[PDB]
RNA sequence: AGGUUUUACAGCGCCCUCCCGCCCCGACGCCGCUUGCUCUCCGGGGCCGCGG
RNA sequence: AGCAGAACUGGUGCUGCGGGAUGAACCGAACGCCGGGUUAAGGCGCCCGAUGCCGACGCUCAUCAGACCCCAUAAAAGGUGUUGGUUGAUAUAGACAGCCCGAAUCAACUAGCCCUGAAAAUGGAUGGCGCUGGAGCGUCGGGCCCAUACCCGGCCGUCGACGGCA
RNA sequence: UGAUCCUUCGAUGUCGGCUCUUCCUAUCAUUGUGAAGCAGAAUUCACCAAGCGUUGGAUUGUUCACCCACUAACAGGGAA
RNA sequence: GGGAUUAUGACUGAACGCCUCUAAGUCAGAAUCCCGCCUAAAAGCAACGAUAGCGCCGUCGGAUCUCCGAUAGGCCCCGGGUAACCGGGACCCCGGCGCGGAGAGCCAUUCGUGACAGGAGCGGCUAGAACGAGCGCCGCCCCCUCUUCCAGUGACGCACCGCAUGUUUGUGGGGAACCCGGUGCUUAAAUGACUCGUAGACGACCUGA
């Protein structure tokens, strides 16, 4: 990307919580619409027991006199990521509240976005920002063990989504093999046009 | 289209002091301080639409208005630039589109 | 699983830095971070470059460790590194990326008209081979 | 001392101020590693004033010039004898480094003494720097690079340029 | 410090077929198929040789914590080779003072029902793990043999029985009742 | 520790000379400090020229 | 003792401003009204201006990690956690370990980070989010951010003029 | 309990009990454990742990005591 | 009623030829914790019913007045791995890998109106429910395509006399009003009073006419 997209759809799998939230919160302040899918695929650095204790310590932050007013401990990985981004926004102002409106978080890839291209932020990936010997905690498992009740259905609809996307990619490879076969059959019919692309480095 | 996309990211400021006479712009594909040299001096434009119609130079009157400016210098090392406009940009434009014209051309 | 190693004579490609884009020969390994590189035929004097700016190629010359530039040049010309490099696809991607970055507005127009007609000929037969397969 | 950037080697020689009682006093040469000659002249009056009875005002500096590396293109093993004051006491310490220049090896020592022992530049006193042969190296981290036909890959290349494409459909490859 | 190279080869017998898919060792022998995924140690596992190729485990630029896993992974593959050729026989004996520990095996060796432990009326039903078969050994009074391919499954199955016959609220030095592992051997002796 | 024992089927030092053997590059994307008034219709950006 | 009483100097009272989240007193810097430039102290993942450097080297995993003047607590004593260092002793007349085997091993001490030591009452505080190839610690480089400070200019007033005109 | 006198003297209602809620753990009991100068029974030491419980009375205005019984235990405290 | 686990007891197994619950990797594990059960139901929402002259497709409705946003080609889709991976072919082989079978790219896209030479709208079918298609696959009508590119010949479309808000999505989204030819349904509901008393301070709530 890096093109001032109309709607930037980022995949959450393999990304770090605060590493992605820091970049997402800056995009929504610049007027960009961000959609983070598969928030259960986000992973947090540190072993699972550490990050779970941090959320369990957050669960205890209820208001003593009336917990219905206190901190709303959201259990879904989407709303967990949504609040992590909210912590990096001036959400109590008008420009910060309008920033949260530009962010849409989803557990898994819903039908509005399963037929879209998901982006990846390499400055927030676990494979890039973490050493291979460090432990990390998946936000899907962390959420399930603090009160998320929709982990099995999200995993069921995701495998249903991958089997459907795998069927198309097989058809897309067949269409690409016929495309590369077409280029060899009309090689003498497009040689005048390839040389224009070869001359200016468009084709190697 | 003959203008590059920019974003009004905010005014030139510290942390607890805001200087509205200078605006900070976010260019589209410019993320180094060395790549802003092309845009230094280009005329900026905040095109917006109001309720009442206004005069349009070279056309029929519409409800389109504009606040002209210019990219003055670079800001930081991440392609951000400073811009000064004829009138200070309204704070409602923070995060909106700013037109960076290709003139004054130096190429 | 690894095929390219940091060894004495490994021709490395400088990814970034002062001599960015030129080939050098790893003559000696200083530490786990730096190497004593020397490009006698590419225009890079002998110096210490970090390993993060070096991209290992598939070329190795027969040169002892910490040998003079006189003998590194002989191993560089015997193995024909400059010839084998320019024939590689990675060196050709560099040349193509420079030709495309130097395209003018008239060059981008001539390319726009070429791909607009070249793709139509490919897309027309792609639909023909697709209908023949059904 | 701050140890800003590289620590260039300076040959600072000095002597007491000559007098009618002591004409032509003895000359003392030092091997000072400092970022600039101003600090090198000041480091001289710190190590010499604690060895001989001569202050900056009691004596003068006769020469203070750079000592260039005689073999900047040859990988050498440097053995450095130093003493540093920790939070508890002073300790004599011998450390080995491997650099192209002497000033580069001493610069590595200040970066390493602060990393492993939290020693600041003012607490370190470099006593001796010597080009050690590969046969007389005592540290195993230096002797591992004393293998002819050394071979190792670059496994798990950490992705740099993480923000050139800040957003991309391609996940980075770490194997090359 | 970072060690440049730390390797350790593992000889493979001719009646064994070890295949590698990245860091997934699939050992094939006359007794069965074992498959361990080593996608967590981050090593280089090469298969050197052509006539019954060996297994070489590499670690480049590894600290002391990472060099300790080189022999750990080599020892795990050796257990996979030892498990598909000789097997593992973790036989354990029932120790009691007064109440004989009556152990009956069910479900073709996949379930162990322990009765009369310290005269308790509670029946302890210990279920084995997949690939582990339990049986009351013959020619011995209270011996319990456990056979299988994976050592970590035969050993854990024996720990489940040993920890099931645990005395509570008593001096365990005085009440030595239980079923404790006595010998850690193989099914086929070589 | 390349080739089979110290140059051999690679190389790496250190001395004695040979006009410093002699030529060639002078801090040069391998490493410093500066004019002994550094030279440029020598370029580019921003700011404002108020008075009289 | 954020106690009481002195000495030097500064500050404050009488004083706003940049920074230390917050603040009387710390740090920088003291103030006519402004534009441009550049800084100080302090910073540059996001809140939040600025590192979106292909920053250098190392150290460090914490099931209470750590995160910078004043400053918002932690010790004695310990760790076969881990990394340095110091000083000895056995070793191819075969050590150490395991029951012959065949190459380094053992001991004391010390120093970094981490760990134990480490218990309070409404739910809560490196400022928050969060950060573990780091957004942590130590040693540093380059660039960058702005104070009512500095520099240039415009204007206002005050003061001075060894000032100008009847 | 003092020491201090920073806040409050154009007033912050002053001991105890009753009542009622929540919180702390430096754990009496209960759950899961380790240790013993643990044979059993009983008890002691220690760990995770405040989920749950921690009484009815005589005397005294009493907090604090003391005693009567009961009880798994009749643990200690905070919240102006 | 479950789950992940605490303390703890263990497994495999190095570091450290042995040993070792730990280093990587595993097991059992609780009045704890979280959840379920249970209670509440959001400036959260779904399905469905019924909708009083009022509303639809008209086909691209034509021509008019009002507000309110932005924007200024793209709605480019395997799963993923990273001490690896991708493509192709009957586990193996071949090919590509600083990754051109490349989101640093790719697909679009570069003034018109009329006379000339080269270059390659209806019916079927199957499928989409996580917040459902701005769908696809076939065979028939509609005209003859600036379809697209390279070359031309002779003409005109203000060439508005150096100058800004142009250009896209856009046939945008909200209102209320105004003219032409075909279709939907107009025995709609809520509420007051009365009543009920499974309710209740009053509203509300359960009812019945
Ligand atoms: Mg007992
Ligand atoms: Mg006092
Ligand atoms: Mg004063
Ligand atoms: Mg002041
Ligand atoms: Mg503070
Ligand atoms: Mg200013
Ligand atoms: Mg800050
Ligand atoms: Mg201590
Ligand atoms: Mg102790
Ligand atoms: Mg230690
Ligand atoms: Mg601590
Ligand atoms: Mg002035
Ligand atoms: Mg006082
Ligand atoms: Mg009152
Ligand atoms: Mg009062
Ligand atoms: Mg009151
Ligand atoms: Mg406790
Ligand atoms: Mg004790
Ligand atoms: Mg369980
Ligand atoms: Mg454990
Ligand atoms: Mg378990
Ligand atoms: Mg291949
Ligand atoms: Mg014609």
């Amino acid at each position: 990307a890096d093109r001032f997209n109309k709607v930037l759809i980022i995949d959450g799998r393999g990304h770090l919580l605060g590493r992605l939230s820091a970049i997402v919160a800056k995009q929504v302040l610049l007027g960009h619409k961000i959609v983070v899918v598969r928030c259960e695929g986000i992973n947090i650095s540190g072993n699972f027991y550490r990050n779970k204790l941090k959320y369990l310590a957050f669960l205890r932050k209820r208001m003593n006199t009336n917990p219905s007013r206190g901190p709303y401990h959201f259990r879904a990985p989407s709303r967990i990521f949504w609040r992590t981004v909210r912590g990096m926004l001036p959400h109590k102002t008008k420009r910060g509240q309008a920033a949260l409106d530009r962010l849409k978080v989803f557990d898994g890839i819903p039908p509005p976005y399963d037929k879209r291209k998901r982006m990846v932020v390499p400055a927030a990936l676990k494979i890039v920002r973490l050493k291979p010997t460090r432990k990390f905690a998946l936000l899907g498992r962390l959420a399930h063990e603090v009160g998320w009740k929709y982990q099995a259905i999200t995993a069921t609809l995701e495998e249903k989504r991958k089997e459907k996307a795998k069927l198309r990619y097989s058809k897309k490879k067949v269409e690409m093999k016929l495309t590369k076969q077409a280029e060899k059959n009309v090689e003498s019919k497009i040689a005048v046009y390839t040389d224009v692309l070869k001359k200016y480095g468009v084709l190697v | 289209r003959l203008w590059s996309k920019a974003i009004f990211a905010g005014y030139k400021r510290g942390l607890r002091n805001q200087r509205e006479h200078t605006a900070l712009l976010k260019l589209e594909g410019v993320y180094n301080r060395g790549e802003v040299d092309f845009y230094l001096g280009k005329r900026c434009a905040y095109v917006y639409k109001a309720k009442k119609k206004t005069a349009t130079p070279g056309g029929k009157p519409n409800k389109t208005r504009v606040i002209w400016g210019k990219v003055t210098r670079a800001h930081g090392n991440s392609g951000m630039v400073r811009a000064k406009f004829k009138s200070n940009l309204p704070a409602k434009a923070i995060g909106h589109r700013i037109r960076v014209m290709l003139y004054p051309s130096r190429v | 699983v690894f095929k390219r190693f940091v060894e004495i004579g490994r021709v490395a490609f400088i990814a970034f830095g002062p001599h960015e884009g030129k080939l050098v020969a790893i003559v000696d390994v200083i530490d786990q971070n730096r190497a004593l590189v020397d490009g006698p035929c590419t225009g890079v004097k002998r110096q210490a470059l970090p390993f993060k700016c070096l991209q290992l190629t598939d070329y190795v010359i027969k040169v002892p460790h910490s040998a003079r530039q006189k003998y590194v040049r002989r191993a560089w010309e015997k193995a024909e590194i400059s010839k084998k490099w320019e024939e590689s696809s990675w060196a050709k991607k560099i040349e193509a990326r420079k030709k495309r970055a130097a395209m003018s507005d008239f060059d981008r127009y001539k390319v726009s008209k070429a791909k607009k007609m070249r793709n139509k000929i490919i897309r027309h037969e792609m639909k023909k081979l697709q209908k023949a397969a059904a | 001392m701050k140890a800003s950037g590289t620590l260039r080697e300076y040959k600072v020689v000095g002597r007491l101020l000559p007098s009618v009682k002591n004409p032509a006093p003895p000359l003392y040469r030092m091997r000072i590693f400092a970022p600039n000659h101003v600090v090198a002249k000041s480091r001289f009056w710190y190590f010499v004033s604690q060895l001989r009875k001569m202050k900056k005002a009691s004596g003068e500096i006769v020469y203070c010039g750079l000592v260039f590396e005689k073999s900047p293109l040859k990988v050498k093993n440097f053995g450095i004898w130093l003493r540093y004051d920790s939070r508890s006491g002073t300790h004599n310490m011998y450390r080995e480094y491997r650099d192209l220049t002497t000033s580069g090896a001493v610069t590595q020592c200040y970066r390493d003494m602060g990393a492993r022992h939290r020693a600041r530049a003012h607490a370190i006193q470099i006593m001796k720097v010597q080009v050690i042969a590969a046969n007389k190296c005592r540290r195993p981290a230096i002797k591992q690079f004393h293998d002819s036909k050394i071979k190792f890959p670059l496994p798990h290349r950490v992705l740099r340029r993480q923000h050139k494409p800040r957003f991309t459909t391609k996940r980075p490859n770490t194997f090359f | 410090m970072k060690t440049i190279l730390s390797n350790q080869t593992v000889d493979i017998p001719d009646n064994v077929t070890v295949s590698l898919k990245g860091r997934t060792v699939t050992v094939k022998g006359p007794r069965g198929v074992l498959r361990r995924e080593f996608n967590h140690i981050n090593l280089e596992l090469s298969l050197l040789g052509k006539k019954q190729k060996k297994l070489r485990v590499d670690k480049w630029w590894g600290n002391r914590k990472e060099l300790a896993t080189v022999r750990t992974i080599c020892s795990h593959v050796q257990n996979m080779i030892k498990g598909v050729t000789l097997g593992f026989r973790y036989k354990m004996r029932s120790v009691y003072a007064h109440f004989p520990i009556n152990v009956v095996i069910q479900e073709s060796g996949s379930l162990v029902e322990i009765r009369n432990f310290l005269g308790e009326k509670y029946i302890r039903r210990v279920r084995m793990r997949q690939g582990v078969a339990c049986a009351v050994s013959a020619a011995q009074k209270d011996e319990l043999v456990l056979e299988g391919n994976d050592i970590e499954l035969v050993s854990n199955s024996a720990a489940l029985i040993q920890q099931a016959t645990t005395v509570k609220n008593k001096d365990i030095r005085k009440f030595l009742d239980g079923i404790y592992v006595s010998e850690k051997g193989t099914v086929v002796e070589a």
